[PDB]
């Protein structure tokens, strides 16, 4: 059975797979090829049952891309749209649909990276027209919008506790560090050497001075805010690193993304504990499980939701 | 009324989408190929063995609409100069991917952005395209006027925007076109995008692209402001910059998300429409050019060639030129006879290359209004003109004018004349050979006798124009020197280019010449002095002649003879465009030579570097004697 507004075909690229801290699968995908160009937004309360359609909680379809997803507490999902529009889709109180909140085209490209702020009343969006906008959820609005960079904004990344912090990088070569309690909010960070493009962004955890960045040569960087000059950092991909994801664990996993086709999974030290081979596309995605810590779901651009077993 | 496009960056459904573009009234549509997101993998596997489609099937337009409505756009991740050998690979692969796809679909235009200083992959990979068949297709480098790095937000403290002035520096967009348009060797088919932002960069920066291929201007919603009544409008700066945009005729392009959701699409477009409807009206001297700008042609030959029908009512339809001759004759007879001999003294005035007759007219219109007595003698060497001067002379002039069918240098007039009357002037003035033309006829003219015109002189301009050198460049023939094209002047409206220096006076020749041992040879140096950085591609040249005292004709900017849609400029090209930097003087040198023959110009730059001399011997280029 389908549920209603719901279609029976799921876009071939998975762009996202986020885990609500109940257990339930959360999946945004693109059709990037072929004669129609748009997205959706599936909800699976049973995570072993994705991708497959006819067995979901709630779907629905967008009308451009999903270029970035965000959960906004458990009921709330915050799109990063082709279309240059922000979207928050509310899910319903039987959870059974997923509903159109607001729509705003704010940014004048796609928007590529959306992030939700400690408090979950704030968002910060990053896009191709190279702005940084700063979002109220409930009036719907952008609060602030910053030209810091000079080229397309790749990744925005909120603090895990500061409404004020967030990271940012760009294919201009800056890693900027934001606080918008400063009349100056961001500042170049990152190491001695201008290196290789950044491409993603993970804050620590439990070290909120500290956080990762991948580069375009498939590097993973360790850099701590403070001494702005990295201590430790090693070449875990062939090619761009896509993403970074610290498992949920009090001593935490750092999951490795990238157009490689792999998946790595690191230590504190950057070393390398697990590898999967297991996608045949692009890695878009990873989620750790809430329920069972070892456990790490990943999203390719060929439609595979694999299951990882981290020891 | 307006040329103006669509861009969009997101297209989910390629049938609905440009319907709605069509309904807002957009011309064309500028649009991703394949999904600007789609990354594609072309060395490692698995990525490699990527099934299929690629992008969407060119079934879902007709070949028209492909043909006419859809400007194709690079994706925004190929970056053939990226750092990264894998990614510049890769690149290379979906930039002719892409380009293929356009060549494909029969697509008029393709935009590929300079977005940074390094170009030298991206301008290999167009060349080595450009150069795979022989193809019609346009490539549009979308270029800003200003670099997104020079007008980021003053918000990082720890790398503060510079404040200080960098003239050359706030030109860097204009140097990472030129550089990248020199490595693809000035392609015909190689343009810009010029896009506009928010705040407009100092004049100096907007007057570099002068004289470049703009073939079309992009505005963002970004930049237009909001009027009172909620419609979206632009600063008078802003407004200035689209009047001198659509004099060079380009096509505008809106891009950007609408920020004026009270109103719909439509009221960017609007906008341009009215100012477009508001401009200053195009004058006799515009409206006559429509259709000659920047189209380059040969310089009259009237001693060597007999001019056709055509060509003589052409240079017959303009008033203003025969009310200053009309003048000039009026006001040379009162000088000559006084109001008691307004009956006893008959003057002898002489036509000297009458063509059909408007001459010998404007000499009788002024006999009339000067009360004065005059024998009239048209003569004329084109046998075909001499058809309609004795139709003339039979059916109205009668007696009172006697048409002389022969060439002024070899005519044996029965008595001396009073006022020799002629228009043997061509754009450079002496370029129709005036001076050899009344030197062999003042023999016939009395030792106290009037030409008109008595003088004339050549100026000329140092000029910037890549479309004009590109224009010139394409004139290569086979069966000649494959550079003769670039040594030889043109007559050209010139309209896309732009005017380092002011025009400075070149060679002067005056009527009659009392020299015991006349020479119409010259040697000219002139010192351009150069306040802009640019590029050199030719000089403008123009003249200026006194027909009689006060009443002239001009066709030099500063002076022109209002109404004379007639005459245009002549262009001098060079071989090889010369860098000129803000404060550099640059100089030319001109020859005007001859033979018994044959008489040319050659001419040199010499600084800031040199030139190889224009036309040696007339090897290129002569005018027959
Ligand atoms: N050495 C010479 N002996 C006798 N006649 C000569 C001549 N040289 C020229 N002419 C004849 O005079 C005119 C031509 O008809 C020409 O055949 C004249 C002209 C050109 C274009 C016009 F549209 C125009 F109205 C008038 C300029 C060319 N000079």
């Amino acid at each position: 059975n389908l549920p209603p507004n719901a279609p029976a075909c799921m876009e071939r690229q998975l762009e996202a797979a986020r885990y609500r801290s109940d257990g339930a699968l959360l999946l945004g995908a693109s059709s990037l090829s072929g004669r129609c160009w748009a997205g959706s937004l599936w909800l699976f309360k049973d995570p072993c049952a994705a991708p497959n359609e006819g067995f979901c909680s709630a779907g629905v379809q967008t009308e451009a891309g999903v270029a970035d997803l965000t959960w906004v507490g458990e009921r709330g999902i915050l799109v990063a749209s082709d279309s240059g529009a922000v979207e928050l889709w509310e899910l319903d109180e039987n959870e059974t649909l997923i509903v159109s909140k607001f729509c705003k085209y704010e940014h004048d490209d796609i928007v590529s990276t959306v992030s939700v702020l400690s408090s979950g009343t704030q968002a910060v969006s990053g896009s191709k027209d190279i702005c940084i906008k700063v979002w109220d959820l409930a009036q719907q609005v952008v609060l602030s919008s910053y030209r810091a960079h000079a080229a397309q904004v790749t990744c925005v990344a909120a603090s895990p506790h500061k409404d004020s912090v967030f990271l940012s990088c760009s294919e201009d070569n800056r890693i900027l560090l934001w606080d918008t309690r400063c009349p100056k909010p961001a500042s170049q960070i990152g190491c001695s050497a201008p290196g290789y493009l950044p491409t993603s962004l993970a804050w620590h955890p439990q070290q909120s001075e500290v956080f990762v960045f991948g580069d375009e040569n498939g590097t993973v960087s360790l850099v701590d805010t403070k001494s702005t000059s990295c201590v430790l950092s090693s070449a875990v991909h062939s090619q761009c690193v896509t993403g970074l994801v610290f498992s949920p664990h009090s001593v935490p996993f750092l999951a490795s993304l990238s157009e490689d086709c792999s998946l790595a999974v690191l230590d504190s030290s950057l070393s390398e504990l697990f590898r999967s081979q297991a996608h045949r596309d692009f890695v878009r995605d990873a989620t750790w499980s809430p329920l069972n810590h070892s456990l790490l779901t990943t999203v390719g651009w060929d439609h595979q939701v694999v299951h990882h077993v981290v020891p | 009324r307006v040329s103006s496009g669509r861009d969009l960056n997101c297209v989910p459904e390629i049938a609905d989408t440009l319907g709605a573009v069509a309904k807002q009234g957009f011309d064309f549509l500028c649009m991703p190929v394949f999904h600007p997101r789609f990354k594609r993998e072309f060395i490692q596997e698995p990525a490699k063995n990527r099934p299929g489609p690629q992008t969407r099937s060119d079934l879902l337009l007709s070949g028209r609409d492909w043909n006419t409505l859809i400007v194709g756009k690079l994706s925004p991740w190929i970056r053939p100069d990226s750092k990264v050998e894998k990614i510049r690979r890769n690149s290379e692969a979906a930039m002719l991917q892409e380009l293929n796809f356009g060549a494909y679909l029969g697509l008029p235009a393709f935009l590929l952005p300079l977005n940074q200083e390094d170009n030298t992959n991206l301008a290999r990979v167009l060349t080595n395209h450009i150069h795979t068949g022989h193809h019609s297709s346009m490539f549009w480098m979308r270029v800003p006027l200003v670099a997104p790095e020079d007008l980021r937000d003053d918000i990082i403290e720890n790398a503060p925007t510079t404040h200080t002035e960098e003239y050359s520096g706030e030109e860097k967009t204009w140097m990472w076109w030129h550089n990248f348009r020199t490595l693809c060797d000035y392609s015909k088919r190689i343009a810009v995008a010029l896009e506009i932002g928010a705040d407009l960069p100092s004049n100096h920066v907007i007057d570099r692209w002068l004289g470049e291929p703009i073939k079309a201007a992009i505005l963002p919603t970004s930049i237009f402001l909001t009027n009172k009544k909620g419609f979206p409008v632009l600063s008078k700066m802003h407004q200035r910059l689209i009047f001198r945009l659509l004099k060079l005729e380009v096509q505008f392009i809106i891009t950007g998300t609408n920020h004026h959701s009270e109103k719909e699409f439509c009221s960017y477009l609007q906008y341009l429409e009215y100012l477009s409807q508001n401009r200053p009206p195009p004058n006799a001297y515009e409206l006559f050019a429509k259709g000659y700008e920047d189209y380059l042609q040969s310089p009259l030959q009237p001693l060597m060639d007999n001019l056709e029908s055509q060509t003589y009512e052409v240079f017959e339809k303009d008033p203003i030129k025969y009310s200053q001759y009309q003048q000039a004759i009026y006001k040379c007879l009162l000088d000559r006879v006084p109001e008691e001999e307004k009956d006893t003294n008959v003057q002898v005035l002489m036509v000297l290359g009458a063509g059909r007759g408007p001459l010998v007219n404007a000499s009788l219109r002024a006999a009339k209004q000067a009360d004065r007595r005059i024998k009239l003698y048209a003569v004329e060497k084109n046998p075909n003109a001499v058809v309609t001067l004795e139709n003339w002379q039979f059916e109205e002039w009668g007696s009172q004018v006697t048409v002389v069918s022969s060439d002024m240098r070899e005519w044996v007039a029965p008595e001396k004349a009073d006022i020799i009357v002629s228009e043997l002037l061509g754009s450079f003035a002496d370029n129709e050979l005036s001076p050899e033309c009344l030197d062999g006829a003042q023999h016939f003219l009395k030792d106290d006798g009037v030409s008109i015109p008595g003088e004339y002189t050549s100026f000329l301009a140092p000029i910037s124009s890549s479309k004009l050198y590109n224009e010139v460049r394409a004139c290569r023939e086979k069966d000649r020197d494959p550079e003769a094209q670039f040594e030889m002047p043109y007559v050209v409206r010139l309209h896309n280019f732009h005017q380092l220096s002011a025009p400075q006076p070149c060679f002067t020749f005056s009527h009659p010449n009392r020299d015991p041992m006349i020479d119409n040879n010259r040697y000219c140096t002139l010192e351009f002095p150069v306040e802009v950085n640019t590029v050199l591609h030719g000089f403008a040249g123009y003249f200026e002649t006194v027909l009689y005292q006060d009443i002239t004709l001009s066709i030099r900017p500063e002076t022109h003879s209002p109404g004379m849609f007639s005459w245009f400029p002549i262009l001098f090209p060079i071989k090889q465009p010369i860098t000129v930097r803000e404060g550099q003087t640059i100089c030319v040198r001109f020859w005007r030579c001859s033979n018994s023959k044959k008489v040319w110009y050659e001419w040199a730059v010499t600084a800031p570097v040199c030139s190889a001399i224009h036309n040696p011997t007339g090897r290129s280029y002569t005018i027959g004697l």
